[PDB]
Parts: C-alpha cells; sequence; structure tokens
C-alpha cells in the first residue's frame, strides 16, 4: 500500500545549523583562529 | 635609547588593512573599461547609491576612472577619529594614477569588518612609478580593538633576533636599573618584566625601561650574497683559513692558483679577498665554494 | 605652539563627503556623449526638473558638459551656513575642465544624507592636469552634526605617533602646569585629562594646553626608501658597524671590496656611506643587504 | 577690521539660484540644433508663448542662438527690486558667447521656486574662455527670503578656521571692549554674544564688533602641496630635523648623500633645502618621504 | 594580504608590504622587509629537563 508508513532512504534530519564562533581574545590581533583541528 | 631598538613590547603590534576603490580625475589615462567590467559595474553601483539609475545593456566608455587596491596599515592603541597613511595601486590596464583623487573607500581586516574609511588626492612620484600612489592622512580611523594592557603584573619584552647572551644581557641591564627581580629570561627571544598593577604605573615603567642603553655582544660571523641584485656583505667577525684559489681568467700578479693568508680580523679578510683581483660576480663563486671546503669561517646566507 | 603639533583632540575630527555634478561651459573639450550615457540621462533629469521634457530616443550630442565627481570634507563642530572648499574631477573621457562651472551638486556622507550644497567656477591650473580641479569656497553647510563636547570631566588627547615615553613626557608637562593631578596617561597614544564640567570652562582649558611646548625625546632610529619615487631618507638616530661591501661597477678609489667603518652619529654615517660612491639606486641594495647582515642598526621601511 | 575677517554671523549666508536660457545674437557661433534638440524645442515654445505656433515636423536650422544655463548667487537680506551678477554658460555644441544677449530667464532655488529675473547683455573677455560669460546687474531679485533676526538675545560669530586658542582670544578682546559677561565660547568654532532685544541695538552691537582688532595666534605647522598645478607652500611654523637626504640625479656641490641640518625658523628651513638643489617636482617627493621618516615637523597636505 | 602556511597547512603568518627589486639583475623576484607578522606560536619543552 501507499498509506503504510515507510522510513525514507535519507533518514535523519536534512539540516544543520551554524554554530557561532568564539569570542575573540583581546590580544592586539585582528586575526583570529578558531581552534583549528 | 638603546633597548627600544632592540625589543618589541607584547601586545603592541600593527595590523592590515584592505579595501577597493575607485580613483577619478585622470587625464585620460585610467582603465580601458571594455575589458575591465567591474570598473563600470562599481560605477554603477555607486551612482545607483547616489540617486541615479543608469540602464543596463547600454554602452559606456570612460578614460578619467580607475579601480584601484587601497592598503594600510593599522596602528597600535588606534583611536577613533586618528588619521594614517594609505598606498593606492592600479588593479587593471591602467597607464597613471598622476592626479588622480580617491573616492570613499573602506578598509578591512581579516575578519571583514571596517577599521577606516579613506579619501584624499593621490601623490605620485613624477623613471618612476605611475600605477602607485601614497596618501598622506588619507584615513580615518572608525573601529577600535579591545586589549588587555595595563591588566596583569608581567610584561614581555620581544627580542628582533634570537640571542642567548643578548636576552642575559637584557635582563641583567634592566635588573642592574630597576631592582634586583625586575626581569627573567624566558628564552632567546623574551624577557618578563614584573610591572605594578595599573595603567600609568605600567607606563612609566616602559617609558623608564625602553630608554636604557646596553652594550651588544658579537654576534654570529655571516656573509650575505644576493643573487638578484648582485652583493656581499660581510659582518665584523668574518675569518679566514689560508687556502689556495683558481677560477677562470683571474691569475696571479705566477699562474692561475693563488694564495689565501689566514685572516683573523675583518681588514685582513677584505685584503687577503682584494688580492685575487675578483669582481663581485666571481666573488660569489669563489665564496661558495670556499665555504664548502672550509676556508671561509662564517655562516653564508642566499638572500 | 608644540602640544596642538603633536595631538588631536577626542571628538574633533573631519568627516568626508561625495556628489556627482554636472560643469558647464567648455570650450568643446567636454563628454563625448556618445559613450557616457549618464552625462545625457542625468541632463534630461535637470531639463525635467526645470520644466522642459525633452522626447525620449531623440538624438543629442553635446560638447560643452561634462559630468563630475566632486569631493570635500566636513570640518569639525561645522556650523549650517558656512562654507568649504571642494575637488572637481572628471569621471568620462572629458578633454579639460578649463573655464567650467560646477551646477549645483548635493554633497552626500556615507549615510546618504545631504550635508552640503556645492556650487561655483573652478580653477585649473593651466604639464598640469587638467580633469582635475578646485573650487574655493564653493560649497555651503547645510545640516549640522551632534556631539557631546562639553558633556563629562575628561578628554583625551590622542597623540599622532605611538610612543611611551612621549605620552608620559606630555603628561608630566601637562602636570607641571596645570596642577597635580590634571592628566593620566592611559597608553602609547592617549592621554586622560580631567576638565572642569561645563562649555566655557573646557575651550579655556584646551586653550591652555594646546599651546604648551615640550621636548621631544629621541624616536627609533629608521631608514625610510621610496622605490618608486627613487628616495631615501636616514632621521637621526641612525648608527653603522664596521663591514665590507661589494657590488657591481664600485670599486675603491683598491679592488671591488670596500670598507665601512664604525659611525656614531649620523655625520659619520653619511660620510661612510658616501665614500662609496654609488647612486641611490645601488644605495637602496646596499642598505637592505646591509640590514639583513647585521650592519645597519636601524629599521629599514619600504614605503 | 579684523573680526569681520575672521568670522561670519549665523543666519547671515548666502544661497544659490540656477536657470535655463537662451542667448541670441551670435555671428553664426552658435549650436548646431540638428544635435541638441532642446534649443529648438525651446525656441518653438519662446515663440508659441509670443503667439506665433510653428508647424511640427518642420525643418529649422539656427545659427544665432545657443542654449545657455545661467548661475547666480542670492546675497543675504536681498530685497525685491535689486540686482545680482549672473554667470552664463554654454551647454551644447557652442563654438562661442561673444557678442550674445540673454533673453528672460527665471532663476530658481533648490525648491523649485522663483527668486530672480535675469536678462541682459554677455561680456566674453575676449587664449581666453569663449563659451563662458558674465552679466554685471543682469539679474533682478524677485522674492524675499524671511529671517529671525533680531529677535531674542544671542547672535553666533562662526570662525572661519577651528582653533580654541582663536575663540578665546576672540571672546577675550570682546569681553575686554564691550563689558564684563558679552561673550562666550561654545566650541572651537562659535562665539555666543548677548545683544539687546531689537533690531537696531542689535545693527549697533554688530557693527561696534565687527571692526575689533585681534593678534592672531600662530597656527599649527604644515605644508601644502598641489601636485596638479606643480606648487608648494610651507607657513611660517615649519621646523626640520637633522637627516640625510638621496635622490636620483641630486648630489652634493661629495657623493649622492646629502645632510640637512636642524631648523628653528622658516629662514633656516628654506636656507637649507635650498641647498639640495631640487625642483619643486623633487622636493614633493622629498618632502613625503621626510614626512614618513620623521624630519619634517609639520602637517602634509595634498590638495 | 597572504597567509603563510606551514608543512600542516596551519596559518603561521600574515604578509603584506611592498616589494624591493633591485633595479644584469633580476626582475621577477623580490625581498619583503618585515612584511609578514607572527600569528600562530609553536609549543616546546625548553626549560624542562636537566
Ligand atoms: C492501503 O491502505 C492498502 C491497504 C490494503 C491492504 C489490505 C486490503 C484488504
Amino acid at each position: 500500500c501507499a498509506w503504510i508508513p515507510a522510513k525514507p532512504l535519507v533518514q535523519g534530519a536534512t539540516t544543520a545549523q551554524p554554530i557561532p564562533g568564539p569570542v575573540p581574545v583581546a590580544n592586539g590581533s585582528i586575526f583570529q583562529s578558531a581552534q583549528p583541528i | 635609547e638603546r633597548i627600544r631598538d632592540l625589543t618589541s613590547v607584547q601586545g603592541v603590534r600593527e595590523n592590515s588593512l584592505i579595501g577597493y576603490g575607485l580613483v577619478v580625475g585622470l587625464d585620460g589615462t585610467g582603465d580601458q573599461t571594455t575589458q575591465t567590467p567591474f570598473t563600470t559595474q562599481t560605477l554603477n553601483n555607486m551612482l545607483s547609491q547616489l540617486g541615479i539609475t543608469v540602464p543596463t545593456g547600454t554602452n559606456m566608455q570612460l578614460k578619467n576612472v580607475a579601480a584601484v587596491m587601497v592598503t594600510a596599515s593599522y596602528p597600535p592603541f588606534a583611536r577613533q577619529g586618528q588619521t594614517i597613511d594609505v598606498v593606492v595601486s592600479s588593479m587593471g590596464n591602467a597607464k597613471s594614477l598622476r592626479g588622480g583623487t580617491l573616492l570613499m573607500t573602506p578598509l578591512k581586516g581579516v575578519d571583514s569588518q571596517v577599521y577606516a574609511l579613506a579619501q584624499g588626492n593621490i601623490l605620485v612620484g613624477g623613471v618612476n612609478q605611475l600605477n602607485g600612489g601614497r596618501i598622506t592622512n588619507g584615513a580615518i580611523i572608525e573601529r577600535e580593538l579591545p586589549t588587555q594592557f595595563g591588566a596583569g603584573n608581567t610584561i614581555n619584552l620581544q627580542l628582533n633576533d634570537e640571542d642567548f647572551t643578548m636576552a642575559q644581557q637584557i635582563t641583567d641591564a634592566i635588573n642592574r636599573a630597576r631592582g634586583y627581580g625586575s626581569a627573567t629570561a624566558l628564552d632567546a627571544r623574551t624577557v618578563q618584566v614584573r610591572v605594578p598593577s595599573g595603567n600609568s604605573s605600567q607606563v612609566r615603567f616602559l617609558a623608564d625601561i625602553q630608554n636604557m642603553e646596553v652594550n651588544v655582544t658579537p654576534q654570529d660571523a655571516k656573509v650575505v650574497i644576493n643573487s638578484r641584485t648582485g652583493s656581499v656583505v660581510m659582518n665584523r667577525e668574518v675569518t679566514l683559513d689560508s687556502c689556495a684559489v683558481a677560477q677562470g681568467n683571474l691569475s696571479v700578479t705566477g699562474g692561475s692558483l693563488q694564495s689565501v693568508r689566514s685572516s683573523a680580523n675583518l681588514n685582513s679578510v677584505v685584503r687577503a679577498l682584494n688580492a685575487l683581483g675578483a669582481t663581485p660576480m666571481d666573488l660569489m663563486s669563489i665564496l661558495q665554494s670556499m665555504q664548502s671546503a672550509g676556508c671561509l669561517r662564517a655562516k653564508l646566507e642566499i638572500i
């Protein structure tokens, strides 16, 4: 049937939310690098 | 006096700003806009912002306008309202920026935030460079940076050149002047100074320190060779060892194998090397071979 | 006298204004309007505003009209009705602005608000620049800016060049003149002055302060090299160390490796460097190599 | 005498007027009307207004007519019936306005209201400018502006150049002349004067004040560089610091690195700079580099 | 404005300035003095041990 609930091939949430970057440390620098892996 | 000429202070640094702008007023020595579309596009953006909408897909060929990149240096402790100097550089098929004027241009940091606004008249030297100019007091500071100067009881003097004896000399001088336990060397490039807590007391301390005088210790023997410009420089620590040298067209003033005596000071080195009668061009090759053999008791750097 | 030549006052700054305008009255040295559509379009806008509607899609080729950008500097504490000086610059394929007249033009800020209205006769020098001119008292101020001058008990004198000794000197001078606790240095670029509350008392204070005299302390040794114009400048703090130099076609007046003695003052530096017999063009390369080696005890800046 | 040469009065300002007109009587040096349609269109409008209707779509090629823009300056306190001077400028492909006559033209403000009517004979100089002229007493005032002069007990003298010492000097002079509490400085550009209420008493006050004499205090050291015309000007406050200078083709009258001594007054500066033997063209580059280094103790402005 | 990476592809310095070409000599190569500023620091075990 077409009314029986089936799960989709691509499961879970299909979107992501950007996260705010860290607060810049108050040295004399403009270049701020978030923790780099 | 001297320490201010050898070190910098931690937290007191410069940053860089860059922006895009237009230069108007040229005597027909601007871009050929049929090959630089961003020129006409940004001119249309400016006109639209001012209140004039030019129809799209129309003919437009200017001659008195050039698209430029503006670069500046954000100074330490900069306050809003002050002024800095900017450098203006052409960026497409322009002939000259002789008598141009820079229109309102925002200067961004690396985080894409506006830190200064630039506008003024360009001074081109007037051979000389035509597509590059400098504007004096051409930008005004709009944003300020936070800093943690004055917080804590420790500053760091950062040497300009690594050395252990030099760091120890600076430490000993500061301790001789400003009390027993005032300074401490961390490594070959840092001196940690204890300062009273506050903002004015630290300024008094750094004003007292920056004008002290220290005697520079002998550095490393080194020979700098700039092959691109064709220059050779040897500081006062270079020595030599006795050895023979041969090179094309060079002879004794005798065969082609010339002797070189030992040399303790620099005058002896200059004399013994001038004895060979070689241009700097050949002197480079001679010095490289001598360093490879073992005569040259120095440190060769090709810059 | 002196302090007014070293610092600025916080809140007393200049702004920039820009606008678009037309210049009429040229002797056939205006735009070729078949390639600058905005010229004819804005002329039609003006004619329509005045009461004359020219049909669209008609032939129109002018010669005595040019489209220009007008730039001006909004001064501190500007009051409506006053006058400022404007700079006029061509913006498309015009030959000259020799005897032109600038029509009514509004000058906007960065927030797109009208701050001044510009109109007058252009003065072109009359080689010289033809596509750029200046109008004296060519704009009138229409809008005023708010400000918080006179509110509070603290002003900031902002130095033009960062230095700790200089800020301390200015602070000590103000404290010696205007009482014990009148000033306080915040950093290498700011001096915080306590002033009485009000508007006239602060003017009296700043009038007393701005004419004081301070003795400038020795700055940093630096050498400025402008490669675009071909110039070299060395302030009075540069020193040298004994070392040998070689460069193409330069010789002793002796081989090609010339000596350079130690130099404490600037006269000795000038003498020892003139001894090499080099044009400034080669002097740039020599100085770069010497700074890389360690002879030049200065700070090289390529501007 | 002096104060009238330093300040303006609040509410006493000039405005600008602009209008469109026709100039007739030229010796075949008018527009080529086949490319300026607005000329023939406005001529037809005038003829129709007078009582003659020319059929449309007919051939019409004139030679003794030119279309012009008329500009004028609305003076302070202007009364209807008075006369002002106008400037007439060609606006399309005309050759000369030598012996032309300006027909009846209304001059509008920025609110598109008629403030004056212009008509007269043009005086072209007769190289000189042909497409621009001036008419003396060529316009008559038709509308008057309201004003609030004479209402209140406070006027504002607005300085022409910002300065705290200057505002304080003017305030002190007015207080020394016209009683204790007559003036008060608001900022670096305004002096608030208390005047009796009325219209004639304020005129008596401003007549007494405007002719006072004040001694101008020393201004800021500044150097003006006009690169477009090729000129350099230095006021009497510029000083110098000892430093060395090198530039292409310049030599000692000695090598290429020339010394410059310290200079306290302006005569010493002129002497030391003339010693280098440089044209103003090179003097610009030298001064820019010196200001960047630190010798020039002035304020460089590129106008 | 140019970032200078190490061998691990991390930014250690930022470079910007005016080039000084000798002005035969080399035209396609130049050197900038004090043209880069350090942005990252390296750890080290100096001072630890005997
Ligand atoms: C969808 O609802 C189809 C389900 C019918 C399956 C059973 C029919 C008797």
